[PDB]
């Protein structure tokens, strides 16, 4: 019943910013976060991204700290990534998750994991 | 002998025992419906010498009240059961007639059918 | 009671159920008081003769002597003989003319139209229409957690405006009794409060039977207090998996001393020694001087009591306050041209939805004519206008001649159409009792309504029984 | 931040023996902390064990969760030879990390 | 009693509702839920009184 969508492949150059949508149905968007992830060959996944959807309250991790934003879209329930500091070899597939660790309206430690993804973007 | 014919028009008793002369009274009550229905019951178990089970008397619902009707020979009809799951389970009903008396009674009766019939329940002969 | 009803009638020759009418006059009863569902019969089974052999059943004969029938609730007219017996008697569930025959107190009606009830078709079902519904509360935020905190210093979790679901409390993960203090455990969802308090914490298995009204201990006392009228329920659980170390987790501490009890709902977290004896203790903390708290002390190899139980408490009120965490039933489906009983948030009428050409303005939820009587209501959840169409109802007449002359009739349907409902009159539907006219054969239209029962006929005579709308109906010979 | 030590390097066994998979913690991780991820050639990954071994999607007999306190670990049993999929561990008490990596090959 | 006068009962679960002057002395299964129990009186299945 979950139906979670993205964009199709792109290609940007460094010194622009890149724009990845993903999509959200099925399920209600006001009490799961939304997770972003970066995956690439040769390595496992990240935690780029965690935004909740009651409040603009951000996760960012300490790695990427202040070089990402996305705003979130509660009437089509959609996170807009416009992701800036493009790097020349930044080409790797981006996942939108509904996490199940931190919730959307306290964000305690949850048990679980991101139960459901998307289906990817390619920059 | 199962089977339906008509009800023509029996069945009518006074509502109320109070006495009325040459009026018009009518009434909402319990009554047999005109022209309806008529169920013909006949269970069957008499054959030779020999038992040869009828399994009959199907059970049937109790509602809306129940009309019997029937020209006995002396007394082949004595008794009725009302209740749920006739056991010691649910509250059951015995109702059962004599040559002068009455069985009415309210009890738990696990089982009260025991029929043993006579080897030669043809009343032709005995 | 039981009343029995009785009259020997020997005066049958044997004729099954001759044509005739006779009294019937009871003789005892008595209470029982008994849910009854099943009829049965008793014989002499010593003595069985005269049983044939047949399969006869739907409407045929087979040779029982036995007579079975099923009463229903009638109106009935009735006709007392001077004497006081009964002579004569009709039902006014059968046939128009007897319904006539019981409109006016007589077993004669004379030549003309008469005027004996209404029709009005009943509705078929019913359906509930509710706001898109959602912005739900997240209470799985408090079961699911990892963070669970100590009796003596607990988390207050208020609950703001959403959708209260309760789906996944009692239906699913039950793992213990519900322990309601003043709630049903089926109609969690049915009422709903203003707000509710949440906290959650860890205490002993045999300290968790404490936690009720009037109930008193270790963590009565001091650590937790309850009001004796408090509603809502607690829910608890094992967690043995979930707080259990080598050694055994030593972070949660219980209130044992205090100077005085607890207030309803107060945390007395502090650390400081305890005056015990003659000994003011300035950080002495030696000779009769020891902290309150104690070590909970957890062992993972321990049973039951000692392994972590947390309970987690809804408290629930009744404040005269806006509704803030309710959760309504799901709405049902929806149907068009169809006579049902709508309800649209708190509008339950009955008639026939269809769709409307109104253009509501964004603040508009209902409808009106100049009659304070509501028009067209907007779909919650689908934002658009759907008209509202009234039932079927109106009267019945019946046309006969003199009823020494005659008995059959014909029916008037006056202000429907036969194209309408009345023409698939069936049973359960529609009140009267007669769904027995074909009502496709000797159909006809009429400006005042459709009529049952009589053929149109292009002559002209004079108008022997007024119909409507210059129609005149007459008995006449072919 | 902490991160997970993983060392099955290659898992060359045929399909439906036993297999193992390590998830030794750092220096500590708590008993109700734990997320397995699967990844399957050119598919989404999706969660596994929201917990030590509890089912998440199916899970008929295969993925099983092991151990207590510190050191947890996977156990494969009769392994389906169509999967071949990749293995994840992710830890819940510092923010969000994932596993070393985990390969299994065809071993014909 | 200081301890508990259990001499008496009360019934807290039923199917339907009550009719006048009847009598429902039972000890049945309450089937709190959807599983079917014989007898268990454990999950999801309760005693009436
Ligand atoms: C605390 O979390 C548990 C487990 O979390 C479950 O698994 C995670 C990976 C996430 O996906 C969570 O969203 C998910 O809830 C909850 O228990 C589980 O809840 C789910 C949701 O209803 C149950 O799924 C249903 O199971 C029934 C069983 O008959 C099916 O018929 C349904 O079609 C549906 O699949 C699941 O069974 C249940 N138990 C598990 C997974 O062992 C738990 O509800 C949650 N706490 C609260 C208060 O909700
Ligand atoms: C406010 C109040 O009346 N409290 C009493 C108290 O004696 C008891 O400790 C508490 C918890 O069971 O509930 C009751
Ligand atoms: C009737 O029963 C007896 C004993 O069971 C048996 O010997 C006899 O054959 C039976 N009658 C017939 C007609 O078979
Ligand atoms: C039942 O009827 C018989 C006669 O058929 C009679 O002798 C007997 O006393 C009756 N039993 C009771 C309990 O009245
Ligand atoms: C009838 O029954 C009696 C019982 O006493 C028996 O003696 C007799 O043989 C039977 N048959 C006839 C024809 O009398
Ligand atoms: C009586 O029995 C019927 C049989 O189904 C049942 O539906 C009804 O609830 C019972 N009523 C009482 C009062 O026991
Ligand atoms: C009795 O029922 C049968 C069908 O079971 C029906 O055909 C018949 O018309 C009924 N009798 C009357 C008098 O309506
Ligand atoms: C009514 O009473 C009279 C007075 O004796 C009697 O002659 C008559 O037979 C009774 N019955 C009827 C039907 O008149
Ligand atoms: C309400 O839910 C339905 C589900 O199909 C959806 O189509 C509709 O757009 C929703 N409307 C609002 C106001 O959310
Ligand atoms: C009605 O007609 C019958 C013949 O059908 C006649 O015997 C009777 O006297 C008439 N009664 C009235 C009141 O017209
Ligand atoms: C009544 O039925 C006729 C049958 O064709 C139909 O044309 C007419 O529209 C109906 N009346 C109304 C008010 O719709
Ligand atoms: C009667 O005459 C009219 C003429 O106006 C004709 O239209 C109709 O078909 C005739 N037959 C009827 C009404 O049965």
């Amino acid at each position: 019943q979950v139906q979670l969508v993205q964009s199709g492949a792109e290609v940007k150059k460094p010194g622009a910013s890149v724009k990845v949508s993903c999509k959200a149905s099925g399920y209600p968007f006001t009490s799961y976060g939304i997770s972003w992830v970066r995956q690439a060959p040769g390595q496992g996944l990240e935690w780029m991204g965690w935004i909740s959807t009651y409040n603009g309250n951000t996760n960012y991790a300490q790695k990427f700290q202040g070089r990402v934003t996305m705003t979130t879209d509660t009437s089509t329930t959609t996170g807009y990534m416009e992701l800036r500091r493009l790097r020349s070899d930044d080409t790797a597939v981006y996942y939108c998750a509904r996490d199940y660790t931190r919730g959307a309206w306290f964000g305690e430690s949850l048990i679980g994991g991101f139960d459901n993804w998307g289906q990817g973007t390619l920059v | 002998t199962q089977s339906y014919t008509n009800s023509f028009t029996r069945g009518v008793y006074y509502p109320d025992k109070v006495f009325r002369s040459s009026v018009l009274h009518s009434t909402q009550d319990l009554f047999l419906p005109f022209f309806s229905n008529v169920t013909w019951f006949h269970a069957i178990h008499v054959s030779g010498t020999n038992g040869t089970k009828r399994f009959d008397n199907p059970v049937l619902p109790f509602n809306d009240g129940v009309y019997f009707a029937s020209t006995e020979k002396s007394n082949i009809i004595r008794g009725w059961i009302f209740g749920t799951t006739l056991d010691s389970k649910t509250q059951s009903l015995l109702i059962v007639n004599n040559a002068t008396n009455v069985v009415i009674k309210v009890c738990e009766f696990q089982f009260c059918n025991d029929p043993f019939l006579d080897v030669y329940y043809h009343e032709n002969n005995k | 009671y039981f009343k029995i009803y009785s009259k020997h009638t020997p005066v049958n020759l044997g004729r099954d159920l001759p044509q005739g009418f006779s009294a019937l006059e009871p003789l005892v009863d008595l209470p029982i008081g008994i849910n009854i569902t099943r009829f049965q019969t008793l014989l002499a089974l010593h003595r069985s003769y005269l049983t044939p052999g047949d399969s006869s059943s739907s409407w045929t004969a087979g040779a029982a002597a036995y007579y079975v029938g099923y009463l229903q609730p009638r109106t009935f007219l009735l006709k007392y003989n001077e004497n006081g017996t009964i002579t004569d008697a009709v039902d006014c569930a059968l046939d128009p003319l007897s319904e006539t025959k019981c409109t006016l107190k007589s077993f004669t009606v004379e030549k003309g139209i008469y005027q004996t009830s209404n029709f009005r078709v009943q509705p078929t079902e019913s359906i509930v229409r509710f706001p898109n519904i959602t912005n739900l509360c997240p209470f799985h935020e408090v079961f699911n957690a990892t963070r669970f905190a100590s009796v003596y210093a607990w988390n207050r979790k208020r609950i703001s405006n959403c959708v209260a679901d309760y789906s996944v409390l009692y239906n699913f993960a039950p793992f213990f009794a519900f322990k309601c203090y003043g709630v049903s455990p089926t109609k969690l969802n049915d009422l709903c409060f203003t707000n509710v308090y949440a906290d959650s914490f860890v205490i002993r298995g045999n300290e968790v039977s404490q936690i009720a009204p009037g109930q008193t201990g270790n963590i009565a006392d001091y650590n937790y207090k309850l009001p004796d009228d408090f509603t809502g329920c607690v829910i608890a659980w094992n967690s043995n998996k979930l707080d259990s170390k080598v050694s055994g987790n030593y972070n949660y501490l219980y209130r044992l001393f205090r100077k005085s009890k607890l207030k309803p709902f107060e945390r007395d977290i502090s650390t400081e020694i305890y005056q015990a004896g003659n000994k003011p203790c300035n950080g002495v903390a030696g000779f009769n001087c020891y902290f309150p708290l104690q070590s909970y002390g957890f062992r993972p190899t321990y049973g039951v009591g000692h392994q972590p139980y947390r309970v987690v408490v809804l408290s629930f009120e009744l404040l005269h306050a806006p509704a803030t965490v309710c959760g309504p039933k799901k709405s049902t489906n929806l149907v068009k041209n169809k006579c049902v009983n709508f309800n649209f948030n708190g509008l339950t009428g009955t008639g026939v939805l269809t769709e409307s050409n109104k253009k509501f303005l964004p603040f508009q939820q209902f409808g009106r004519d100049i009659a304070d009587t509501t028009d067209a209501v907007r779909d919650p959840q689908t934002l658009e206008i759907l008209d509202i169409t009234p039932c079927s109802f109106g009267g019945v007449s019946v046309i006969t001649p003199g009823t020494n002359t005659s008995n059959q009739v014909a029916v008037l349907y006056q202000g429907v159409n036969c194209t309408e409902v009345p023409v698939a009159i069936h049973a359960d539907q529609l009140t009267p009792t007669w769904r027995v006219y074909s009502t496709g054969s000797n159909v006809f239209q009429t400006r005042a309504g459709c009529l049952i029962g009589a053929e149109y006929v292009n002559n002209s005579y004079e108008c022997d029984i007024p119909i409507g709308a210059g129609i005149c109906a007459s008995y006449q010979t072919q | 931040e902490i991160v997970l030590t993983q060392s099955p390097g290659t898992l060359s066994l045929s399909p439906g023996e036993r297999a193992t998979l390590s998830c030794r913690a750092s220096q500590t991780v708590s008993s109700t902390s734990l997320a397995w991820y699967q990844q399957k050639p050119g598919q989404a990954p999706r969660l596994l064990i929201y917990g030590a071994s509890s089912r998440a999607t199916g899970i008929p007999d295969r993925f099983s969760g092991s151990g207590s306190g510190t050191d947890f670990t996977l156990t494969i049993s009769r392994l389906e030879p169509e999967d071949f999929a990749v293995y994840y561990c992710q830890q819940h008490d510092t923010s969000l990390t994932f596993g070393g990596g985990t390969k299994v090959e065809i071993k014909r």
